[PDB]
Parts: C-alpha cells; structure tokens; sequence
C-alpha cells in the first residue's frame, strides 16, 4: 500500500498528537484509524496507532484574500496544502518519543488495524457490532456486555431522526447469531455460566 | 507590438550595460536530455556581509577607510538518484579586515564574556576608491577561496572516457580564471548575452524544456580581465537549458540558463568527456529548477541554494551584538 | 444559477466551517443557503450543504488607518474583499473531507433547497410554517408536532412587540387549510389516528 | 444634516458593528446615533440606523512611546485621526447587506430619527419622556406603561445624589400636560378604558 | 503654573481613560488629581477631571535586554520614558468626546479641586476629615454622614497594624469642632432638627 | 523619493530586444516655524509616475479600473547597444530633482540686492544646489563627506569648532562636479560654509555632525554676500533645532527630524508594491 502523505515538522510532533501532510493521492477523511513507521537511531523500529480528527486546506502562495482569488483561476502561482491531525491511541511498544519529521505514513487494514483497536487483548471472544467506511467490522469485547467482566449497554441520542431502537435489534441479532456465546461457553473449566 | 517582464538579477556590478558574447560556431540542434548514474553532486555559493566601515587617520592628516567585512561559503550534497535528502558538507565563518596603507597591528581579540569576533589584516590596492574599497574586493576574495575550498573535492578529469565524473560540483555565476584542471559545471543568470540574432532567438523560445542547446566554443575575450596577462587566451564550452515553460505573462525568454565549461584550446578529448555532462545537464538541473510559486524569483533559482544562502545569514550572528562589540573595542 | 464566488483559501477550510469569497454581482446576506460542488479525486461529486451566517467587508491596500479614506476616495489604489463564513448543514456522500479551494459556490432554488433542509426525509407531510427570505415555503414535519413520535410546539420572545399570538393561529390556520392531515391520514393500515 | 466622515474600512464593517472616520469639523460625542446610507448593486438604497458607544483617537505616524510628543509640540509633521464605533439598532429593509466602505454618514434628527427610536409603530399614543444631546424629544411609549400591553415602572440606583422622585415627578407631570391620556381616550371601542 | 507634561496619542486617548506623558520636571505619583483642558474645534472649551492610578518608566533606545544595560552607564545613546494612566473622574460640561492628543495637562489645586471633588455640588456642608498629599483638605458631605440624606460610616481593614479606632476619634473630634453641625443648623424653616 | 515598480523588456518585429520601466517619484514640502507657535504641517504630497521606454514608441495612453485598481499609464524619452540595468536608476532621479525645483521654485521669497527685504519664506533643499535654480532663494544642504579634508590646518579647526557656530563664507566655481559639456553659461559660483549639530559622540569620529551648504550667487556680484549674511548667522541657530537628537533615528547624526517623518509619508503616499504590480500584470496580458 502506497502511503498517503508525510508528517509535517513546522507544527509540534509532540508524541500525543502530531500533524501530517498528504501527498496528491488518496483523500484523507475523518476518523480514519492510520499508522506511522518511526525508526529509532539504535535501530529498534517504533509504530504509532491513532485515528484523524482535524483535517484542513490552505491556499498558500497568495497575501491579499479574495482580490487575487479570481486571479489564481485565470493566471496566478498559487497550490494547495493539505493537512490534517492524528490523536494517537496506543503505540507499539512501551515508551513515549515523538515520530520523526520525514517518514511515511500509511493506513491500517491488515493486522495492523487489530493492535489498533486492542483486538490482540480481545481475541477469543471478537464479537462485531459495527462497520467503518471500508469493509471491517468493529470488534466489541463481549466479555464486557455480559457479567464476565461487567458491564451495560447505554444507548442515547435525540429521539426521532436518530435510529435509537434500530442498534439494539442489531445487536440482539449479531449476538445470537454469531456464535459468539458458544466460543465464550467452550473452556468453561466447571464456570458457573457455560451454556 | 508586444511588451512583457523579463526576470533578472543585478545587485553588485554597475554599468553592465547589454552586451553581444557571440564569438563562432552557433548551431541548431536541440538534444533531449538523459540522466546518469552519479553518486553526488555539490553546489556551492558565498555570501558577503558588511560590519561597520571605517574611517581613520595617524599623524598624516590624510584620511584612510578600512571595513570589518565577513563572508561565509558553503556547500550542499545531492544524489541525482533521491535515495535521501541533502546534508550541509561544511560552512565555516571568516572575516576580512579590509585597510589602505596605513599597516594596523594588534590582531587579537578577548572576549569579556560574552562577544566573540575575529579581527585580522588585508590589503585593499595596498586619492582612491573610497565608497568600493570593500565591495568589490571582499566579494573578489569571497570567490578566490571558495574556488580552493571546491578544488579540494573533484571528480578525476577524464580525457575522452577515462572515468565518469564521481562527485559533480556546481558553481554560481561564471566559471572564474582560476580553475582550469579541476571538473567543475558552473551556471550563469545575467540576461546580457542573451539575443544571439534573429534566428537563434527564435529557436532558443521555441525549444521545449528539459532539452539542451548544442555544445558551442567562446573566446572568452571580452569578459576576461584587461591585462591578466595569465596565460593569453583561453577557451570555453557554453550550452543553454530550460527549467520550465515560463508563466504566460512573463517572457518566452525566462526559464532559460547558460552553463560554462572550461576547455583547453582544441585539445578534442574534452569535448568528448564532457559529452556525458551535456546529457546529464538535460535532466539534472529539470529535477533542480525551482518551482515557481514560493519564491519572488519564481523562475531562475534553485531549491538548495534558496535553502542554502539562508543558511550563511545563520552562520554569521545578528548585525546588532557584532557591531555592539566592536565598538567598546574602538574607544579602549 | 450562476456562481456568486469562489472559496477563500487564505483561511483554513475545515469541513465544518469554510470562507468564501463573492465575486462582484450577486449580493448574499446572513441567513442564507448556499451550496458547493467538489471534485473527489477518484471523480464522484461531493456537495455541501450550509447557511452563511457571518459576512464582512475589509478595506485591502492602506497601511494606515483613516489616514487615505479621503485619499482612497479621490485616487489611490485600494480594494475591497467581500467574505462570507458558512457552517455546513450535511454532506451529501457520508464523508467528511474539506472542499477544494478554488470552487463556485452556488445558491439553493430547488431540490438542493429541500436537501439542504433534509426535506427527504419529509415525503407525506410536508408542511409549510412559513416563508423564507426569497420565494420558497421552509417545509416543517408534522410528524414532530403530532404525536406519531411525541413533541409538542414552543413559542417564546417577549410580548408587545414581537406578536407571538398572531403566529401560534397562523400555524394552525396552515394546519386545517393545507390538508396535511388528509396526506397523514391515509394509508392508516390500522393506524391509531387515520381522521 | 452635513457629512461627518467616512465608513473606516481597515476594520470589520460587520452589519453587526462597523467602524467609521470622523472627518475635521462637525465632532461626535457618546450617545450620538447615526445613520449610514448604502447603494446596493440591484439599486435599492439601504440605511442602518445606530448609537455609538466607543470614540478614540490614534496619533498615526509615530511609534516610539512618549519620546516624539516634544517634538511634536515644536517641529514635526503629524497628523491625528478620529475613529469611532458604531453599533447597529435596526436595518431600514429586512436584509442584512453590510454597508460599502466609503459610505457617507450623518447624524440625523428629522424623520429619519423617528425609524432610530421604534417611532413608526408608535404614532397616536407618543410620549416625550425626556430630551437628547439636540433639540430632540425621545418619544417614550405609553402603551407599556398602562394596562394597554401590560409593564410598570421602575427606577433603581444610588439613593440621594440621584434625584430619582424629581423624574418620576416629570414623568406624571408630562402624562397629564401631553395629551397622551386623550389620545387614547379617542377611538376607544367601548374598550375598558374610556376616561 | 508650568504644565507637568503632555497627553499622549500613540495609545487609545478614550475619554474614559487616556495615556499621557510628563516632559522632564515636575514628578507625578499615583493617586494624584488633574485637569486637562480641551479645545473643540468650534470654540467651547472643555475640562476633565481625573485621577492617576498606573504609572510607568520604559527605557527607549535598547533592544537586548540587560546585554547593553551598563553599555548606557558608560557610553549608548538612551534616555527614558515617563508615562502615566489617567481614570477621568467627570467632565465639567456633558459630553464625551476624546481629549485631542496634543493639548498640556496641569494639576488642579485651586477652584479646579473644587469641581474634581464635587465640591461645588456640597457647598453649604463642606466637613473636612482627610487631607491628601498636599495642603488640601478632603471635604465629606455631611448630609450623608447624618440623616439628612440617609447614610452610616463603616471602617475596615486589618486589626492591629491598621489604625482603626484612630480614625473615629479624628471624624468625631473634626465633626464637633468644625462647626458643621452649627452651620447646618441655621436656614432650618421649621426642620426636624435644628439644634 | 524614488520608486520601482517592474522593470520590462520588449521586441516588436526588429529582433533586439528593448527596456522600459515603471518607476514612480514623489515630492513633498513640510512648513515649519522656527520661533515655535505651532506643529509642522505638511504642505503638499502628490502621486507621480513616469515610463522609461527606449526608442520604440508605445501607444494607447488609456487606463480603466475594473473595481479597485488605479495606476497610471505613462511616457519619456530617456536617451531616445544602450544602458542596460541604469537605464532607469539615474533617469528617475534626474527627473525627480527636476520637477522638485520647478515645485520649489513657486513658493520662494522675494530675492532681495543687499539689504531690500529679508526672506519671509525660507526653503531648504536636500544635496547640492542644482543648476537649474539661479535666482530663488534657496539653501541646499549636503551630507556626503567626499570633501571633508580641506588640509592640514582646516581639518584642525574643523574638529575644534564647538556646536552651534558656522565656519565663514567661501567662494566656489563649482565647475568639477558640474556635468560634462555643460555649455549653460560656464563656471557658475556658490558659496559654502559648515554647520555643526552636536558635540558627536564619543566612539564616532569628530568630523561627525559636520553639514555642508551651498548657496548659489552670481559672479562677483558684491550685493548677494551683504544679503545673505544674515542667513549665515540664521543657519547657526536654526539646524541646531532641526538637528535630530542621537537615539531614535539609526543615522542618529547627520541627519534632520522632519525629513525622516516625510520621506515615511512619502512611501504611504504611493501604494504597496504588491498590488500595484498585480495590476500591471492583468493589464500587459490584455
């Protein structure tokens, strides 16, 4: 997969939240989960998981706003630049360093999109729940929703135009017809809820 | 009828005027270009600065004008290729002190705590050129030791097809008398030899960018110093190359660069080596023409160098502490 | 309709809120619906929805103020920058990526009006509650004010002045007279209300 | 009513607020409503009727602090420059256009000031309860007052320097020698109120 | 008496507040009242009447900080800034207009204290109980401290350092040997308390 | 003061390509009074602009503003191979200098024989004395310090000179800086004498604070000397006023207060550079 863009430096990198450019290519959207390869110089490599939230254009090349913005349509040096924010959700390995200014960065679809949403912590029991724009499902840990570990479900939102009723039938049904309480009874172990 | 802006560049020399450089041997063949395999390539340029000038007089009563001039060069490593980004090789910080006959002496400085500067001796022409003692010298000196700090890293001359040029290196403006055995590419930016005549102007708007012009031999007989007296005549190979298309308000001429290679006379080895270089240019200096839109001079520059003469401002501190400093030294 | 400008780009573009410049001609005040197409690289339409709701004027050309008002007046070179903020209403594809800077930006007259109002979700009661700047009825639901799915209708501001009575029976004299009721009511399939 | 500057331009001429340059000559003071006039493209004219509330004046074309005022006073060219702030009470048409900078401006006292103070809605029963800066009579309305549109009175500050009884004193003075209680009286309907 | 300096006009000169400077002389504290006087374009002359609270010295001349401080001990061209804040208290007449910035200011220390401290609005009952820096004393309305107008007198502050019991003994010893209470007493036309 | 807006370059069916310019000048006057009753004031500041083309003759002398730009097209003669890159940077000046004395000839005091009246309106002018003014009563001064060394014993004074007093009136043929073949009337006469400022400060050289005048007369005309002496003890008193103090400006001495505020109203007077080479840009496509 060919990287989208590249991390800008004049913005903070600070290992929280750090900018990135986009390369001309594929858009770069919201709430889109990416990740960055950062090489440390000893030589140990570093992946950064987080999802966009802010995303922004900016005409540069032109001082004075809107006088010379027919200009640039007919006859002007005048580009684009394109850029957008990562809030990080968990990195790799245990430590705190900010990316380095100059390395691609890539989205996550493979087995990278399931560190990214801690699916390797929540394996046996993966039960889908919901979809993202492109074709994976989002993984909800079960052991959650029932008394495993605890747990409710909360819906809310405005009544009406907001289809508060329509999540919890599909939910209802992807429980019951996943399988996932029958992966959950297996190893029981002598447990006091293995049916 | 027809009027547009023509890009150019002129600060230092006066009286230019516009001149006729066709000396023999102008030909038509507009050549695409095809990149090689180098393993690096150097550009180099200086910067001049001025500190504070002087004024002084010792038990003569005929005044004399000194200067605390500095300059600082520096050079920047590219790979054709792009496996990775430029690095700085080196820029270091030096200063003239720029003084008629009047022989000063005490060439130390001591630092209080703060300040720190380099004072030392020169000899501008040993009446007499009062406002120019220093601004044209000290970019003369800028040039002569920057052409020695190139010298040093040089790809081996070959004769015919000896050996392809291992580490290129460029040059600002044209190729100075002093390098005459060292490989060295130099680009010029002035548009005073531009109109060749009626029919090469009109091939040289019409050729499509990223083609180069056909190899031509100069004289190099009126730019020449007047009674150098070095060796007599010498001899050099010119081509021209186009960056981009040029805006459509601006002149079909612009986008358009001259490069110099010094050759010995008819020696026909030369040529031959520097064959290579014609088709390297073609694509090399594509790749290094500055794309239009952040720079004033949107055409005719280049990335590192824009880049790169930042980097001397840095070099040398802020105008105010230096001229700061030597003041208290002047009064004690 | 013609385009009444381009997008300023000067200023950040973010989806939610992007500036646009007005081009001479065409005038657009606060309250205002507008719309914007945008080319997505892959080729599929995008357009945004919004009202303007923030517009000025700056005087582009004088370093110092009031000191060539007069002279601007008789001779100088000067100029004026007529800008217009949006706040997006909804994006037409489920996506959120900024609008290129640099395209016409047009006002709603006829389907674009109703999809900017989410009129697509009103298709058996359409009711109209009133008039807008221009010609065009703003339709309301009437399934928001009977209790299909519960809400009642509040009116507030202070008395004398603003007339609040005068408007609570023009409501209803649009509910008895517009046949909205009619619209509802047929279909009923055992409907609890169908008269 | 002669011309008292020029609408500044430097700042947001927002219809909101807009700053304007007071020419030499006629001056203006706190409190002082103005009106602005403005052409728009189609060929309608717009007024905007408001009170200033902020005045300031910019020594332009100096900028060491308290270093130039005694050369000022003895040898150097200067100049000073009057701008102040004007806050919008109402538009003449219902469209919010802000005005051209440019414009002409002037305080106005004739029939325009009855549009500044609400006078129009207000032309049988009008009550001058007090006097501005000029010879101008600010018409109170007596409809609030009396049962008519329901509201009382009231008056709050400081006890003693305040002579707050003196005005309520003019008020009931000014009822009773107006008319204002006739004018009522006439067109009455057999209303409550017929005395 | 010699003007202490001058108004400035590089800040907002507001008639609220307003910056101005002193030309080398006579020192200005903080808590000090002056008169400015102002000279309208027509011809009425104008006066306000304010108290200094913010004074400030800036050295002009010197960039970098405390790397040029002894430079200017022993040889550097730098000299200083003497300014001050003026909170105006009224306005002799009734109107506000800025204070042109170029126009001396001088301290009030005759009948101008009179007017800075209202005290051509209690003349009759002028008790003294406070004296400022100068020789002049603080005049309290005596109406207010009795039941003339309504009014009580409350000290506060820290116990022990500050002296409060000092205070009381001062107004009760001033009150009954000024002669207020005998002044007040004569014109009585039958009043409540005339002894 | 001198402005440059674009430099252009054209060729209309010849094959060799010519020059032109779109420079621009403005001059401005600042009236004071020397005793002190009021500010200064600034009499007059007008926009000019001038087109420096070769021999080639442009047309069509019309300019039309769409919404907001103004500019002026424009046209001149300078010198009818030519000069390439001073074409346009001594033309402009010259041209500048010109106008200003023809400005400043207009308000000048009535020019008195020995003693027929004083100057009710003085005038001052940067540089040297142009040859163009011969009969107005005007006073240049100068700043370039080319001809600072008299000799051995006036340099001794000179330093030695304390502030505030004017060295007395000498006689100039002003014939070696006057153009080359002239041919006006020959060698024309000035009188000159310095003027100091301040005591100079300690690190700078004494010779700093130094002015030099000029004021042109005729050839032994005998009358003029007796008129201007009492310019010559007003001149003591009068730059020393005019003199601006030692920090706030960078050229701290050798300079004047009012000229550094004009020459500021000067750059505002004409636009930014900006939008004006917008304007030209749309118009040369079209």
């Amino acid at each position: 997969a060919d990287a989208i863009g590249m991390v800008l430096g004049t913005e903070d990198v600070t290992p929280t939240v750090f900018w990135f450019a986009v390369s001309h290519g594929a858009s770069v959207g919201l709430d889109d989960l990416v990740v960055v390869e950062t090489r440390k110089p000893d030589g140990t490599p570093v992946r950064f998981y987080g999802l966009v939230d802010n995303v922004r254009k900016r005409h540069e090349g032109v001082t004075f706003e809107s006088d010379v913005e027919d200009v640039v349509a007919g006859l002007l040096p005048a580009s684009v630049s394109y850029a957008a924010r990562v809030l990080v959700t968990r990195v790799d390995p245990e430590n705190f360093i900010p990316p380095q200014p100059g390395d691609h960065v890539r989205h996550a679809a493979g087995r990278e999109l399931a560190m990214a949403l801690s699916a390797d912590k929540m394996e046996e029991a993966a039960f889908p729940g919901g979809l993202l724009a492109d074709g994976q499902p989002l993984p909800l840990n079960f052991r959650f929703i029932n008394g495993e570990s605890g747990g409710h479900i909360n819906i809310s939102g405005i009544s009406g135009v907001a289809t508060k009723t329509s999540y919890a039938l599909f939910l209802l049904h992807s429980i019951f017809r996943s399988g996932v309480m029958d992966r959950t009874a297996q190893g029981s172990g002598g447990r006091q809820s293995g049916t | 009828p027809i009027d547009t802006f023509e890009g150019q560049l002129t600060l230092k020399p006066f009286a230019g005027l516009v001149f006729d450089v066709e000396t023999d041997r102008w030909e038509a063949i507009p050549t695409l270009g095809i990149p090689e395999s180098v393993r690096e390539v150097l550009v180099v340029d200086g910067k001049p600065r001025m500190e504070a000038r002087l004024l002084m007089d010792d038990d003569s009563g005929e005044l004399h004008l000194a200067a605390f001039g500095a300059y600082v060069v520096g050079a920047v490593s590219l790979c054709p290729h792009g496996t990775r980004q430029a690095e700085l090789l080196d820029v270091r910080a030096r200063r003239v002190l720029a003084y008629s006959s009047d022989a000063p002496l005490e060439p130390a400085r001591l630092s209080p705590r703060n300040p720190h500067t380099g004072v030392l001796d020169y000899e501008p022409y040993a009446q007499v050129e009062g406002p120019r003692a220093a601004v044209q010298k000290l970019m003369l000196q800028d040039e002569q030791k920057l052409s020695r700090q190139l010298a040093s890293p040089i790809a081996l001359e070959e004769g015919e097809a000896d050996a392809l040029p291992e580490s290129l290196v460029l040059q600002d403006g044209p190729v100075r008398l002093g390098g005459g055995g060292s490989a060295v590419v130099g680009y010029v930016k002035t548009l005073h030899t531009d109109y060749l005549g009626a029919d090469r102007i009109g091939l040289l708007s019409s050729l499509k960018c990223g083609e180069r012009t056909p190899i031509l031999r100069f004289r190099v007989g009126d730019r020449g110093g007047t009674f150098s007296e070095a060796e007599g005549r010498e001899q050099r190979f010119t081509w021209y190359v186009r960056l981009c298309d040029a805006p459509f308000y601006q002149h079909p001429l612009a986008g358009i660069m001259r490069l110099e290679m010094h050759a010995p006379e008819d020696s026909s080895f030369v040529p031959a080596a520097v064959q290579q270089i014609a088709d390297l240019s073609g694509a090399l200096l594509s790749k290094l023409g500055s794309k239009l839109h952040k720079d004033s001079r949107a055409p005719q520059n280049l990335i590192p160098t824009a880049a790169l003469e930042q980097a001397m401002n840095r070099s040398m501190g802020n105008l105010e502490l230096v001229t700061r400093r030597i003041r208290t030294h002047l009064v004690t």
